[PDB]
DNA sequence: GAGAATCCCGGTGCCGAGGCCGCTCAATTGGTCGTAGACAGCTCTAGCACCGCTTAAACGCACGTACGCGCTGTCCCCCGCGTTTTAACCGCCAAGGGGATTACTCCCTAG
DNA sequence: TAGGGAGTAATCCCCTTGGCGGTTAAAACGCGGGGGACAGCGCGTACGTGCGTTTAAGCGGTGCTAGAGCTGTCTACGACCAATTGAGCGGCCTCGGCACCGGGATTCTC
């Protein structure tokens, strides 16, 4: 049959996800995560769905900004693949230690 | 009772685009936006009026605040629109 | 004897007296001048008009009649001064711009 | 399985929304730790706003003020 | 005729160190640290009092404010110190 | 009888009450709130003075210099987190050398 | 010629403050490029502050007020 | 005929300037610079002496804060020497554009 | 093994950091009144829990090819250093221009 | 309807803008040599690609009750006002901590 170059259908998937605006994290594991992390500070705590939504959009926006900064720091480092030392450099030069 | 800027925002887009609908989420985005500029301008003006040992907030205080907060191009358009509106309001004679 | 509001006295479509009310019981200063709510009303009206103008041609560029926050997000971040004003704010359901760095393309 | 409740292609989805090309395998638990350490700072402020309000439920406004605290303010749910 | 805080911080210094002296630039630095954390805590108290629809500032909004603005060990130590002061004043009414 | 002495604190509760009242933050202002604010200001001043005092005693001098204040403000992680957005005049920077920039071997 | 007021051994003085063994010779013109902008951004928000006070001398109080507006509240000279 | 290796006296004077805390910029050319950047907006400007020292402390602190980050960027770039892309990478990761 | 280059130990004005008294406003005490936070009490939205069908997404094993990384060889440009030379800085005198402040007015903003 | 807050203005005195001059750290400039960054080439494996195989997200539907939210009433905390006493600002006065200078011990570098 006919195949594709590794690194070409990746660009199609990148442009598909960047034209898209849909949410990329599943709702129920995220709600379990925020309830298990809110159990540490105060028990018997209920939640509202728009609060979970605001938390979710905040975290994916911060993750997208961090991933763009890591990509920029990695292509500064004469490479293509991102590694954890670029994550540490981006967090160190972003202020959050 | 709850307050929104929905009708005023509505007529604002009706002068510029008559055949244009609006989303409720977009209306909430716009309401949060105008309220944020309002609280920023108000706290800048109150802080400046406290800094000049003055107990009165006037038009020149928010004039300096608009010069301070907004970037220069949108700043002089904003103060131009405000000056024509204020001079039109002050002609009550 | 009956006369209309201060907004059309200034020729504005945003509420002047409501801005004056929010300024007076917003607890910013103990004395508020007369011309300040008119100036603030004009500034916020102009900013809303400019934002809705940008959302307008952003939505005509998608061939639609309604405003989605995709159009608001685009009309914010393709303009540089609104980029400088709204750098630290995140919009609800906005996404990102289509961008790719030059060496990451299949240059050959 | 709560900390790793975020599945393996989900960090990939957030990565290609961030415009990366090649992803390593050791980033995933580190991004999970970064996620949990951001979430720890956010919801601590959120539940302090919650127990000040004499309530045991976290509704829509004490979270948007919580992200308004550190300069990561989000629009739309301010009412 | 400006007011300064020099006698109080000098008394605190001689309470903790009976030999160490201070300079005028150090004096201005710590006075500006005092006025800085004063305006930050009072601005947060005003904003939080506006959030809960109340016109009265008491110790409760400021203990919420020191819980959220300070790091942890300073927050609990300041809570313990201020609650001790509050019970000492209310006992000695 | 002074309210600071009735509270056991050494900071002017009346001054901070006047500064809170005539500063346009709220319509009404409590009575124990300036006392409590006086207490937390006294505690923070005492902790900063204690750290600066130890930093002065380690460096053989008996006078507080802003370099000692910067040394006492940066060696504590909590105070670095609180005051990371400030700059001390003539304070200096903590001495640090990277191991890659350190030459030779062993 | 007056734009050459900051001098190359003073840039070396700032470079040996940061703790770097080797400084390339084209850093010195880059360091001027990041300086004439940045202090400019306090001059945009100092003298207009001065202009609001009917004031034709800048002093020690309005400059630290401008830095507090920018986000670098500084100690030492009042305010 | 005693010649030092390049960089040893650099590290030694680095150590002395880590001990030192005085001002490193000449005062009078800095006054000339702030007057010549200030004359563009309203002529006949008077200047207080303390404001210029505050400005000098500000630019020195900002130099130190940016230079530490570009040092970390150049260390991360597997090099001993700084360059222009290190500077704009530090300005990009700090968020200063 | 030698040599710059430091850390360390002792003598010197000095000048800027500790008392001190004079005293002038600002914190303290008391009283009165009008409302705002506290508490009780009430009506219904909405959040938690659970069952079940559908299925699209996710896990896992398999392999194949770039790409990260190890080594290398070379221009070459920063680096340490001697020599001019140029403006920075300290001591100082003199002006005058602009900030602080006192003082009465009246209008316009609070109610 | 009231009253007090900008506002105008004049006066004093303080600092800061120019102008000296000498001298001196200190920048500018040219020069030899040595590691560093430069491109280039090979070794292998880690990431992407794929089909089989779960699985547990999603819809959606229902059942129940905590708890948000609103209303009523109350009284005690706090604004406001007048008299007062003391304490913290300031001007002035006096001296020892620290920088500065000089000269020998001591540690890296070559």
């Amino acid at each position: 049959p006919h195949r594709y170059k590794p690194g070409t259908v990746a660009l199609r998937e990148i442009r598909r996800f960047q034209k898209s605006t849909e949410l990329l994290i599943r709702k129920l594991p995220f709600q379990r995560l925020v309830r298990e992390i809110a159990q540490d500070f105060k028990t018997d705590l209920r939640f509202q769905s728009s609060a979970i939504g605001a938390l979710q959009e905040s975290v994916e926006a911060y993750l997208v900004s961090l991933f763009e900064d890591t990509n920029l720091a990695a292509i500064h480092a004469k490479r293509v693949t991102i590694q954890k030392k670029d994550i540490k450099l981006a967090r160190r030069l972003r202020g959050e230690r | 009772r709850k307050e929104t800027y929905s009708s005023y925002i509505y007529k604002v887009l009706k002068q510029t685009h008559p055949d244009t609908g609006i989303s409720q989420k977009s209306m909430s985005i716009l309401n949060s936006f105008v309220n944020d500029i309002f609280e920023r301008i108000a706290t800048e003006a109150s802080k400046l009026a406290a800094y000049n040992k003055k107990s009165t907030i006037s038009a020149r205080e928010i004039q300096t605040a608009v010069r301070l907060i907004l970037p220069g191009e949108l700043a002089k358009h904003a103060v131009s629109e405000g000056t024509r509106a204020v001079t039109k309001y002050s002609s009550s004679t | 004897k009956a006369s209309q509001s201060r907004s059309a006295k200034a020729g504005l479509t945003f509420p002047v007296g409501r801005v004056h009310r929010l300024l007076r019981r917003g607890n910013y200063a103990q004395r508020i001048g007369s011309g300040a709510p008119v100036y603030l009303t004009a500034v916020l009206e102009y900013l809303a008009a400019e934002i809705l103008e940008l959302a307008g041609n952003a939505a005509r560029d998608n061939k639609k009649t309604r405003i989605i926050p995709r159009h608001l997000q685009l009309a914010i971040r393709n303009d540089d001064e609104l980029n400088k004003l709204l750098g630290n704010v995140t919009i609800a359901q906005g996404g990102v711009l289509p961008n790719i760095h030059q060496n990451l393309l299949p240059k050959k | 399985d709560n900390i790793q409740g975020i599945t393996k292609p989900a960090i990939r989805r957030l990565a290609r929304r961030g415009g990366v090309k090649r992803i390593s395998g050791l980033i995933y638990e580190e991004t999970r730790g970064v996620l949990k350490v951001f979430l720890e700072n956010v919801i601590r402020d959120a539940v302090t706003y919650t127990e000040h309000a004499k309530r045991k439920t976290v509704t829509a406004m004490d979270v948007v003020y919580a992200l308004k605290r550190q300069g990561r303010t989000l629009y739309g749910f301010g009412g």
